[PDB]
Parts: C-alpha cells; sequence; structure tokens
C-alpha cells in the first residue's frame, strides 16, 4: 500500500504485458504440431524455448534483479524457468476440458498430447492438478505477476552466491504481495490466500524435480535431443 | 558458459 509497493506492482504488470501475448500470434513461427508417440516434441520444444525467452524478459524487469550479479541471475533463471512456465501457463489453462487453449484447435494441448511417451504422465498428472488448484485461487493479475517474480528470486536455489541480497529482493516482493492481499483482495477469496500461494511454490519444486527427471531421460536419447532448441539445451542443461 | 542466456540478459 506504500508508494514503493504500488511502483513494484505497476512495473511487474507492464513487464508481464510485454512478455505474454494473449493473442499467441507468434505460435505460427513454431515448428508445426502433429497429432498421431513424440509427434508433439518439435512444436512443444519450440513453445518452451519461446517461453524461456519471455520468462527471461519478465525476469529482467523485476525490481532489484538487475542489481544482482550476472552469475546469480543465471542460477535463478536456470532453476526457475520451468516453474515460471508452469505458473504463466495458467492464463491459457481452462478447466472446461482441462487443457491449455492458446486460441486455436491446433494450439490446444491436453494430457494425450503430452503424456503418451515414456513416463511423462508422472509429470502431467500432478501438473494438471496444480493448474486446477492454482486456477481455483482466482488470483488478481497483480497477485499473478508477484508470484512469478517471487518464484524467480528464490534465495534457496542451489548455487546461489549472494543469498542475502536475493532474500532482500524477494522479501520486498513478498511484503508487497501480503500487503496487496490485505488491502485489495476482499473476503472470502483472500482467506489464507498468501499461505495458499506459498504452498503452490512448494508444489512447483516437486514439479520442477519431476521435470528434471523427465528431461534427463529425454535428453539422453540423442535422436530426441536433436528435436530440441539450442536455448532449451543451454537452460535445461 | 551460458552465452545465449547471458546474451538474453
Ligand atoms: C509456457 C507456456 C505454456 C505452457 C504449456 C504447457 C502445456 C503443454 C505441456 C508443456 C509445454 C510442458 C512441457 C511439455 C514439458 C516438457 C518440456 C521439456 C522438453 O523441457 C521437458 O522435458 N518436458 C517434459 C517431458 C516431456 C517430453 C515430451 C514432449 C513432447 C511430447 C511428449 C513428451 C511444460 C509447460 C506445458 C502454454 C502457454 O500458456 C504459453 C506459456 O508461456
Amino acid at each position: 500500500l506504500s508508494e514503493e509497493q504500488q511502483h513494484i506492482i505497476a512495473i511487474l504488470l507492464d513487464a508481464h504485458h510485454k512478455t505474454y501475448d494473449p493473442t499467441y500470434a507468434d505460435f505460427r513461427d513454431f515448428r508445426p504440431p502433429v497429432r498421431m508417440p513424440l509427434s508433439m516434441l518439435p512444436h512443444l520444444a519450440d513453445l518452451v524455448s519461446y517461453s524461456i525467452q519471455k520468462v527471461i524478459g519478465f525476469a529482467k524487469m523485476i525490481p532489484g534483479f538487475r542489481d544482482l550479479t550476472s552469475d546469480d541471475q543465471i542460477v535463478l533463471l536456470k532453476s526457475s524457468a520451468i516453474e515460471v512456465i508452469m505458473l504463466r501457463s495458467n492464463q491459457s489453462f481452462t478447466m472446461d476440458d482441462m487443457s491449455w487453449d492458446c486460441g486455436s484447435q491446433d494450439y490446444k494441448y491436453d494430457v494425450t498430447d503430452v503424456s503418451k511417451a515414456g513416463h511423462t504422465l508422472e509429470l502431467i498428472e500432478p501438473l494438471i492438478k496444480f493448474q486446477v488448484g492454482l486456477k481455483k485461487l482466482n488470483l488478481h493479475e497483480e497477485e499473478h505477476v508477484l508470484l512469478m517474480a517471487i518464484c524467480i528470486v528464490s534465495p534457496d536455489r542451489p548455487g546461489v552466491q549472494d543469498a542475502k541480497l536475493v532474500e532482500a529482493i524477494q522479501d520486498r516482493l513478498s511484503n508487497t504481495l501480503q500487503t496487496y492481499i490485505r488491502c485489495r483482495h476482499p473476503p472470502p477469496g483472500s482467506h489464507q490466500l498468501y499461505a495458499k500461494m506459498i504452498q503452490k511454490l512448494a508444489d512447483l519444486r516437486s514439479l520442477n524435480e519431476e521435470h528434471s527427471k523427465q528431461y534427463r531421460s529425454l535428453s539422453f536419447q540423442p535422436e530426441n535431443s536433436m528435436k530440441l532448441t539450442p536455448l532449451v539445451l543451454e537452460v535445461f542443461g | 558458459n551460458h552465452p545465449m542466456l547471458m546474451n538474453l540478459l
């Protein structure tokens, strides 16, 4: 509710609007989706690679992030990219058919698109439930962009050098979220909302750990790793 | 050793 806190919220909202296209116009640039085992890999690999760029673009605008060292910025983005991707995907996720609907039937993704290969259901079943539970929080867009930023600036990520500064930046955002809920999220929706949002960050860590397991299996098959992008291999590697 | 990500930064 402070002038500084409103400043943070305005920056994070504009940063999100600059890095998330609700028209999904750029999806034409991706390799084409095909729906028959790994038929969707080239299209979805380009989707993830595109989204990593947008997550980095959002991360740059977070107040205090640029004040970090270059190496802490890389550690934070490497460990959080897939978590922010899962978070930011909730905007396109719909509970009608439990799918990410990005504007066209070709750009609608369900469990069968992603969970037919290997053990990928061990990630997709918990991921859909996370999407369902996150949607049922009905967050304000202000709260959506704060949670993404809090997720990125995490002091406990492995390999963080300066950790006190990461904590100071995250607490600035965390105190902005808690004060926002009290001041503009009315009851009953705001009941326990901050604690439920923090719990979603814990769900993301287990989804992150499961994603790491499936990527390692996917990447060890060179024929499948050929289908990825250079940025995905660099970040998820 | 992360040229593309550091360039995006
Ligand atoms: C990222 C976003 C979006 C993400 C949408 C989804 C729904 C579909 C599945 C997505 C893309 C997830 C990925 C597939 C995770 C993928 C990505 C990858 C390669 O990093 C990986 O190891 N994954 C899990 C292993 C599955 C391998 C596989 C791929 C294709 C086919 C069969 C098997 C992560 C985020 C998910 C949609 C939209 O809101 C834009 C937003 O930016």
